[PDB]
DNA sequence: TTTTTTTTTTT
């Protein structure tokens, strides 16, 4: 209830730097190929020819771009490609944005830093995503008490995980006020540790 | 995983006149990209009755009708067939008519509707649905009139008839009467040639096992395949039907139970699992022919190094791997003869020399290839039995193991627990190739050109390096000439070979190109070389030098008896190997490299 | 690549989003410091080399490393700030004084920034108003009523009221008492609200 | 028993029994735990998420250690079998060093130890001292 | 969709 953890810009122009969330987002691998050679480094994947295809964290691949494409060139995993481009736009309400993940608009919206050709059809995906499983989130949130919802929340990501722990920390705040239950005082944090 | 696509996404690069004058509009597809004005007079090309279609396309086109047509799927498919008609028209009217009604498939990616049989409820009534799974049964192809043509042979006139039952897409029930007296007064008889039928099929869906969840039987589905569709499923398959779902009532003695009974009107079949090799890229042929000119010294040699690098040592017996793996040429005579175009390879050794792994290995190269024991296998249960049906009560041929593998390879391992009674049904069929059944109600005769590579354990447990290769084997001299090659793979207790050995599995353990061998032997398996009388004079020399028994030499034995089996089989390994240079002229260095196998494999040397 | 070792101090914080304290790492933050130091003599050797024989095409070979430290870095910055947060909730949610199950977790200059972010936030306290100001930690919710009747559950040796009449504190024997006392101890755990 | 079918395994433990009246008193023990009628329940859940979660190879000198442990014990089973022969003995094959490597292993994982060390290989080659002795007596 | 009798293939 004191506890505010420094949330997550992973969705404007850059990430926060000592939020939690963001340092294991940007973790994630991607495929990237370089333009030259790697001397004195060719060890982890000595030098790297120049051409090659790589995978590397988020994070490095950061410094290591440049408008010219001085050191190496990115391209987007598949679930950014066309191919899935179509299946989140037949219907979106049915995909498993845990496995394509679990950070999905994190992830997409640090690849508009890549200056890529298709941008203009990426910021179009997460958009009409986001806005297609809205009517499943609002409704399957507000309206699940007493219930185990972690069948209701099996196919979510960070993203919307946060948002469906906000509908229920509002229904079952209400549900405690009408039930003359929200005047009694108690243990804050201790309960915790019980 | 689930499957939200016909095309697997992940590596894809590697009133009614409403409905009728918008697919139109679709349908004209010229001024974007002109896609489908591709494809209709592509169809016309090749005479198809109908084309698929993306309703991906429909989505960006126009997601009212896209959604109206995955939710009436009826009227929608009606006024879409309509309007494929009056646009084929627009192209060849003369084509136009030569087919009574056009069909369209569909293909692409529905929402929620990609279900499994297990799913498949009854809120998807009349809604396109794509469902996934097994066949496991067939109807038998029978014709279903959609139109006749009478003719009175009394007024000289001709009148008509068309008809519709619960199967369509309209679903009037008409009776088929076949009027004999339309009016009283004049008689009729039937046209058959006029008329107008249609083929008509029924198979049976069935829940994939490995979705199943265990505790059931799973769930089915009946479908209904039509028009030329009919035979594209086989009972053993994985297919992803795209069709309407429908419930069709019924009704015995003017009392009906509510009860209805549910079918699947296929308009669209995918079989999932790509099963061939040959669709090798513009890019792939021009590798290969690049690598089949740059030595022709050096290729063969240089494929067989790259053949199973997961095992050391026995060079020589991944040579002859692959010269099966390639064949020879089936050469049919003009009377009617017939010589077979096949190796067949044995190999005996002393436990643990990753015989079991050469052939585990050469299952999965080739294409078709049908494992078998020692043991788990008869001698009538290698060719054919005959038996019985259950509804039909009456006898048939069931086909062996070694029938099935026609064209193919068959690998039986530990080929010496199998009792003498059970070798012999096999004389036939590996030479003469194809199987004569004279049982109680049967005769016949099947094809069975396959070839056999078996593995053996010796007697004795181990090789007695003293005895003689002869008393080692117990197979008896009628079938030691069957198998052209036979391999003593003997073990050998140097300390040198041992440490480079767990050096190489050790390095296993610790983790030419690998896909490219499978495209150059499907490309390098057609060419047929053709001998020259530089070479057919060196061969008709090196077998009359074999069976010349002083030549051989001393303290030499011999593991099979040299007949004129094996003349040609000296000509079938070298026109194997002169299939891997693509060279189609076997050459001096051909009927060279052919026989140090031999004389390698032949004779056995006994120690004291 | 890199930073296997900094990203296994904060898988961890991130499996406890409850807010609850752990055991400190000296460990595994020693073992990123030192290959902080690492990476940065092995690579500072071949920046001054590419200025004694001329190796740019060791550039690369630059960057690699030096935003390879900047990562360890903010992976272990983080880690120290985000155990900086649980750590003043147990200045709002318990109170003044801890139990030493917790006093016990935190790395011991924790304690001395604990101690001086609670005095710090007790001088601006006592600043609001003329008398000793007011005293913002309790009320922390809205009042309903002014008695309460509360009912111990574990022993405690004797509670004060401000007019120097004690009551002693057995267990599972209940009280009426002002409201505007019991919120310390109700919040902790020793009693309990049961007249709701 | 052929030594082939025998020769199918990996590790053959000759179990003994004891009648010793120490032996007895245990016996006597194990009577009454049955006249009067780390746990199992945590210890399957424990396996389903190890099996699960480590993907254990072995280390280069691991490599190095084997070779020369399988080495020597080869290099004597020759003067073993060339002059007693016993019509039957037992010798090392690859298939008992590959049962070697999958049993260091099984070791290594339950430490989710990413990479085997000569922590285990030794005392795994013990245990198979044992397990190919019985099989010899 | 059951017994009983008789012939032939199969484990
Ligand atoms: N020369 C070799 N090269 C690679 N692996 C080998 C070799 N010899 C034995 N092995 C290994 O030892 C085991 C031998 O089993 P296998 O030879 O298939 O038994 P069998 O000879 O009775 O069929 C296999 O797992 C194989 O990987």
């Amino acid at each position: 209830e004191a506890y505010f953890r420094v949330e997550s810009g992973a969705l404007g122009p850059e990430e926060n730097f000592l939020s939690l969330d963001d340092i294991l987002m940007s973790h994630e691998k991607l495929p990237v190929r370089t333009e030259t050679a790697m001397p004195r480094l060719g060890a982890f994947f000595n030098a790297v020819p120049q051409g090659s295809k790589l995978e590397l964290p988020l994070w490095l691949a950061k410094g290591l771009f440049d408008n010219k494409r001085r050191i190496l060139s990115v391209e987007l995993p598949k679930i950014y490609q066309e191919g899935w481009r179509t299946v989140f736009s037949a219907d979106p309400n049915v995909v498993d944005l845990h496995k394509m993940g679990p950070h999905f608009y994190g992830f997409g919206s640090q690849l508009l830093h890549f200056d890529s050709p298709e941008n203009a059809d990426i910021s179009q995906s997460l958009l009409q995503t986001f806005i297609g499983r809205f009517r499943r989130i609002m409704d399957s949130s507000q309206n699940a008490y007493n219930e185990d919802t972690s069948a209701l929340v099996a196919r979510l990501d960070e993203m919307e995980r946060g948002l469906f722990q906000t509908g229920q920390k509002g229904l079952n705040d209400f549900q405690c006020w009408e039930k003359g239950q929200a005047s009694q005082i108690t243990a804050s944090n201790l309960v915790q540790n019980y | 995983m689930l499957p939200r696509s016909p095309p697997l996404p992940r590596g894809n690069l590697w009133e009614l006149r409403e409905a009728q004058r918008d697919y139109l509009d679709f349908l004209d597809d010229e001024e974007d990209q002109g896609i489908y004005q591709s494809k209709v007079r592509e169809l016309i090309s090749d005479n198809q009755y109908r084309l698929i279609v993306n309703v991906n396309d429909l989505r960006r086109k126009n997601e009212k009708r896209a959604n109206r047509l995955l939710n009436n799927a009826f009227e929608e498919l009606v006024a879409f067939q309509r309007a494929l008609k009056d646009f084929v028209a627009s192209i060849d009217a003369t084509y136009a008519k030569q087919y009574e009604e056009f069909y369209v498939g569909l293909e692409g990616s529905f929402g929620s509707k990609h279900v499994s049989p297990r799913t498949l409820t009854s809120c998807f009534l009349s809604c396109v649905v794509c469902v996934e799974g097994i066949v496991t049964k067939c109807s038998l192809v029978r014709p279903k009139v959609v139109r006749s043509v009478h003719y009175c042979p009394a007024t000289k006139k001709t009148i008509e008839r068309r008809y519709s039952d619960l199967t369509t897409l309209v679903a009037f029930p008409s009776s088929s009467v076949y009027p004999t007296k339309d009016e009283e007064n004049n008689p009729l008889e039937t046209e058959y040639g006029l008329s107008v039928y249609k083929d008509h099929q029924t198979i049976t869906i069935q829940e994939m096992p490995e979705k199943a969840p265990a505790g059931q039987l799973p769930r089915s589905v009946d479908v209904i395949l039509d028009d030329d569709l009919v035979d594209k499923a086989k009972p053993g398959d994985r297919v992803q039907v795209v069709g309407t779902y429908r419930c069709l009532p019924g009704k015995k003695g003017g009392y009906t139970s509510g009860t209805f009974r549910t079918v699947l009107i296929a308009c669209n079949v995918k079989q999932m699992s790509k099963d061939a090799q040959p669709s090798f890229s513009a890019e792939d042929i021009a590798k290969i022919k690049k690598f089949s000119k740059t030595r022709s010294k050096d290729i063969f040699d240089q494929l067989a190094k790259s053949l199973a690098p997961s095992i050391h040592g026995h060079d020589y017996v991944k040579k002859a791997i692959l010269c099966l793996l390639l064949g020879g040429v089936e050469r049919d005579l003009e009377n009617g003869s017939h010589i077979r175009g096949d190796i067949n390879i044995l190999l005996i050794g002393d436990p643990s020399v990753a015989k079991s792994q050469l052939l585990r290995y050469v299952l999965c190269t080739a294409p078709r290839a049908i494992p078998t024991t020692g043991r788990g296998s008869s001698g009538v249960g290698l060719t054919a039995a005959v038996t019985t049906d259950q509804e039909t009560g009456e006898r048939r041929l069931e086909a062996g193991a070694m029938v099935l593998a026609d064209r193919g390879v068959v690998c039986i391992d530990e080929f010496d627990k199998m009792s003498d009674m059970d070798r012999t049904a096999i004389h036939e069929v590996m030479e003469q190739g194809r199987v004569t059944i004279a049982k109680a109600g049967i005769h016949a005769r099947l094809n069975a050109r396959c070839s056999v590579l078996a593995a053996a354990n010796p007697v004795y447990g181990r090789y007695d390096q003293y005895k003689t290769p002869m008393e080692n084997i117990g197979l008896q001299d009628s079938l030691l000439s069957r198998f052209d090659l036979l391999f003593i793979m003997l073990d050998q207790m140097d300390p040198e070979q041992d440490r480079e050995i767990s050096d190489h599995v050790l390095r296993m353990h610790r983790y030419v190109s690998a896909a490219f061998m499978k495209k150059y032997i499907h490309v390098a398996k057609i060419i047929k070389p053709v001998l020259t009388q530089e070479s057919a004079t060196y061969i008709a020399e090196e077998y009359s030098r074999l069976r010349s028994q002083d030549s051989m030499s001393s303290d030499t034995a011999r593991t099979s008896p040299v007949t004129a089996r094996t003349l040609e089989t000296l000509i079938r390994l070298a026109t194997a190997h002169a299939k891997a240079r693509m060279s189609k002229t076997v050459d001096l260095q051909d009927a060279e490299e052919a026989v140090e196998l031999v004389q390698y494999a032949y004779f056995k040397k006994v120690l004291e | 690549m890199f930073c296997e070792k900094a990203m296994e101090l904060i898988r961890e914080l991130h499996r406890a989003p409850e807010g609850q304290l752990p055991a400190f790492n000296e460990d595994g933050l020693r073992q990123v410091l030192e290959e902080m130091k690492a990476l940065y003599e092995q690579n500072q050797s071949d920046v001054n080399e590419a200025k004694s024989g001329g190796r740019s095409d060791l550039i690369p070979t630059i960057k690699f490393r030096h935003c390879s430290l900047l990562r360890n870095r903010r992976c272990t910055v983080a880690y120290l700030y985000d155990r900086l947060l649980r750590i003043r909730a147990l200045r709002w949610e318990y109170g003044s004084v801890l139990p030493n199950a917790l006093r016990f977790h935190m790395a011991a200059e924790e304690m001395e920034w604990f101690n001086n972010y609670k005095r710090s936030l007790a001088t601006y306290m006592r600043s609001l108003g003329g008398d000793e100001g007011l005293d913002i930690t309790q009320d922390m919710k809205p009042p309903k009523s002014l008695y309460i009747e509360v009912r111990c559950l574990k022993d405690y040796g004797e509670f004060e009221v401000d007019d120097g009449t004690s009551v002693l504190l057995k267990k599972n024997s209940q009280h009426f008492l002002p409201r505007w006392k019991c919120e310390q101890l109700i919040r902790q755990g020793v009693l309990e609200h049961i007249l709701s | 028993f052929m030594p082939t079918i025998l020769s199918r395994f990996d590790m053959i433990f000759i179990v003994k029994d004891e009648h010793n009246e120490e032996r007895d008193v245990m016996l006597a023990k194990h009577v009454i735990t049955l006249h009067v009628s780390i746990d199992l329940a945590k210890l399957k859940k424990f396996i389903a998420y190890c099996r699960v979660k480590c993907g254990p190879r072995l280390s280069a000198e691991a490599a190095e250690k084997l070779k020369n442990r399988y080495i020597i014990m080869r290099s004597g089973a020759r003067q073993h079998e060339r002059d007693s022969d016993r019509r039957s003995s037992i010798p090392i094959t690859v298939r008992q060093l590959e049962a070697i490597v999958r049993i260091a292993e099984a070791l290594s994982k339950m430490k989710l130890q990413p990479f085997a060390t000569e922590a285990d290989v030794e005392e795994a080659l013990r245990l198979f001292q044992v397990s190919t002795l019985d099989a010899a007596l």
